[PDB]
């Protein structure tokens, strides 16, 4: 863990979560809206470096 | 035998719990899934110590499932039976083949061939019991047993007990 | 590069996951923690009361058994049958009730230097003579003299409650 | 449903069966399945290395199994027996050794038993050894002159040789032995890291390309602040 | 009974690793393999014709003196000497009393070995130990 395509997977990953009755903090349209407002609570672990979707 | 063991577990959370309080659900899942479970590698995981200090590492979202996998490290008291160990328990069931002795969360089965020749099965007494000139073994009778063998499955443990050796049997 | 000793309590061959030397979550080497029935009973109940306290924030055998049963139901979830049997078994088979009695027992037996498994048996099984202990616990053979074991057993019965 | 943990294949360690393992793996209707009463994967029961075998025989002495290489025609008795190694040639499905005199050279056939004994005497140690399973349904005692036994062995060897988007994820989206293709991999106990696209495609797991070149974790630091 | 187990007839030539042990109860030679097979599970009758004494597994021990009779005398003497412990000083220099005391102890050991008065001798031995 180093001290401190992605869009497609994040949108699909959160779209599946929303379809499974996950809480919405703002299914593909909802995920896109969350990404626009930076409300997707996931971190991309680039292979490693962890990068928050918000930042 | 009772032990304190440092264990790890892979809990999975449905996306419905991806809220600001998902850590609380992980503690509930850890208690509701581990406590009372019989892991043959570690024995009967009985209780979880330091319930406010469980380590919850960053979760990983599965590709297609959509759930998040969490690696959880916790401290729990685990009961692991070993062959050649001496235990005490209360008989719960009696039958022609043998009787079962309850030791903690485990049951120990004593077959006819593992009992002294003096003891003889008798169904005349209600409930059925094993009678011998010196004493009678039946349900609720305290018995000291020696585990002669254990078959630890993935999620199940069974043992066979013996009372033929000296200083064993009824207390 | 990995491919294919049966466990035996008498030979102190407890397997792979219960070796004498253990590694905790902090990476520090530690001695295997084996608990006698009295010690195990205290550990389980002490954790339960602490867990109950956290939830709220956010004696004769019969009364203690009932008190344990009510506490167990309140502070445990589903599939708790195994723990219910354990607490009932522990309360009806322990030898030391109070923490002070357990503490003295640990201090007494820690000077023997035996394996953690053997000391747990000594505090869990009641014996009258060193011969009974030796046959019930084969691992004690050729490790402790009969005179040393005889005094330990007599002292252990001295601190036994009631 | 299975209680065992669900994992992903991270490595494929090719090797070779030992005779002990084949007997140990074998379960024998035993191949509803009578063995598991099931979902059943298939239970096992109980020619491509001829060039490799010939090379090994030439590279080592055929009496003591000590390393000599092919051109060498003497044990160089260092520990050794001093026998002159033969010239091995492949005829059909058999190996023939020829010794040159000190006047046609002496010729004989190296029996498979002799080759096996020498190989066992040769000094991967775990997964593939020079000395080294009926597929499941889904996939000399008396008389017997040498001529009869040889014919039967040849027939058996010949027979053996002859025998040998439906999800929201996809909706939104829209060098290893296995990668090259295997006998050589097993002989050398080749370890396949399954880091290539071909290996993951074969094993049906997400490849580390495009959307799979990273891992999507879940962060609790942001979750608490989102309410 | 020369170099093999009377029960399983295992010769030393075929199994050189074989060893023998004797239980102080009836001083009957038996190989360790038979001991593990029979007495490991629990106490059982000695496997000799005409012998029915119950002997435990733990009590088995190696034989030191080749003569079996001498082994019995020493072990009995060991038991007696544990109960009977005295020195010349204990009698305050009375050599005659010390010599008489030693003679009585030897008589007790001899009686135990031959079992002439085992019942009375054992009772007397128990009384002194308690006292
Ligand atoms: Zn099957
Ligand atoms: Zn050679
Ligand atoms: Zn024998
Ligand atoms: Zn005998």
């Amino acid at each position: 863990a180093i001290p401190k395509y992605e869009r497609a997977r994040i949108l699909g990953t959160r779209a599946l979560q929303i379809s499974m009755n996950a809480p919405v903090f703002v299914p593909l349209r909802i995920a896109m809206k969350e990404l626009a407002e930076k409300k997707i609570p996931l971190v991309i672990r680039r292979y490693f470096e962890d990068w928050s979707v918000e930042e | 035998m009772f032990f304190i063991k440092d264990l790890s577990l892979n809990i999975t959370l449905h996306p419905s719990f991806f809220g600001p309080r998902m850590k609380q659900y992980l503690k509930t899942k850890l208690l509701e899934e581990v406590e009372g479970s019989c892991t043959g590698k570690f024995g009967y995981i009985l209780c979880v110590l330091d319930y406010d200090n469980i380590d919850i590492q960053r979760g990983r979202i599965l590709p297609t499932d959509g759930s998040a996998e969490f690696n959880v490290k916790y401290r729990a008291v685990v009961f692991k039976p070993f062959k050649g160990e001496v235990v005490d328990g209360t008989v719960v069931s009696c039958s022609q083949h043998g009787f079962e002795v309850q030791v903690g969360p485990m049951k120990v089965f004593v077959t006819k061939h593992l009992m002294p020749q003096d003891l003889t099965f008798n169904a005349g007494s209600n409930p059925p019991s094993y009678q011998s000139s010196e004493d009678v073994i039946t349900i609720k009778s305290r018995i000291r047993v020696k585990i002669e063998g254990c078959i630890s499955q993935v999620s199940s443990i069974h043992a066979i007990g013996s009372i033929k050796e000296d200083y064993l049997g009824a207390i | 590069r990995r491919l294919k000793e049966e466990e035996n309590a008498a030979t102190l061959q407890l397997g792979q996951e219960f070796q004498l030397k253990q590694i905790n979550h902090q990476g520090e080497e530690e001695e295997l923690i084996a608990l006698n029935l009295s010690e195990a009973r205290l550990v389980i109940k002490e954790a339960l009361v602490e867990r109950r306290r956290a939830f709220k924030r956010s004696e004769t055998r019969e009364k203690e058994l009932e008190s344990i049963d009510v506490l167990l139901e309140q502070t445990t979830g589903g599939n708790n049958k195994d723990l219910k049997n354990t607490m009932q078994y522990l309360t009806n088979f322990s030898r030391f009730r109070d923490q002070e009695t357990v503490g003295a027992v640990i201090q007494l037996l820690k000077s023997t230097g035996l394996h953690p498994f053997e000391v747990a048996q000594l505090g869990s099984l009641a014996c009258d003579t060193a011969d009974e202990a030796k046959t019930l616990i084969p691992s004690l053979n050729n490790k402790i003299s009969d005179d040393e074991l005889e005094r330990i057993l007599k002292e252990l019965s001295n601190l036994e409650t009631l | 449903y299975s209680s065992a943990p669900l994992r992903t294949v991270k490595e494929v360690q090719f090797g070779l069966f030992s005779p002990e393992e084949v007997r140990a793996i074998s379960v024998a209707p035993r191949l509803k399945c009578q063995t598991c009463q099931e979902e059943c994967p298939g239970h096992f029961g109980h020619v491509g290395f001829i060039a490799k075998i010939k090379k090994v025989c030439e590279c080592v002495c055929m009496h003591c199994g000590k390393l000599l290489c092919k051109t060498k025609m003497v044990c160089e008795t260092r520990g050794g027996c001093g026998n002159t190694q033969p010239t091995i040639r492949k005829d059909g499905l058999k190996l023939v050794g020829s010794w040159k005199k000190d006047d046609e050279p002496e010729l004989r056939v190296l029996s498979t038993e002799e080759i096996l004994n020498i190989f066992k005497h040769i000094s991967n140690e775990v997964f593939s050894r020079p000395e080294w399973p009926v597929p499941p349904p889904p996939v000399e005692h008396n008389g017997a002159p040498h001529h009869a036994i040889e014919e039967a062995e040849s027939l058996l060897q010949f027979h053996v040789a002859t025998y040998m988007p439906q999800s929201e994820e996809t909706r939104a989206e829209l060098t290893g032995a296995l990668m090259r293709c295997l006998f050589e991999a097993g002989a050398s106990a080749e370890l396949d890291d399954c880091r290539g696209v071909s290996e993951n495609v074969i094993l049906g797991q997400m490849a580390p390309i495009g959307t799979g070149a990273f891992d999507v974790m879940i962060d609790e630091e942001s979750l608490v602040k989102y309410m | 009974n020369k170099d093999m187990c009377p029960i399983c007839k295992t010769d030393r030539y075929l199994s050189p690793d074989v060893k023998f042990l004797v239980n102080p109860e009836c001083y009957h030679r038996i190989c360790e393999s038979c001991v593990d097979r029979i007495f490991s599970l629990g106490p059982a009758q000695c496997p000799y014709k005409g012998c029915d004494k119950i002997l435990r597994k733990n009590k088995f021990k190696t034989q030191i003196f080749d003569d079996v009779e001498v082994e019995k005398e020493v072990d009995i003497r060991k038991r007696v000497f544990n109960v009977f412990n005295k020195t010349i000083d204990d009698f305050n220099g009375d050599l005659v009393e010390y010599n008489k005391y030693l003679e009585e102890v030897e008589d007790i050991i001899y009686k135990l070995d031959h079992g002439i008065d085992v019942a009375k001798t054992e009772e007397k031995l128990r009384t002194y130990e308690e006292l």
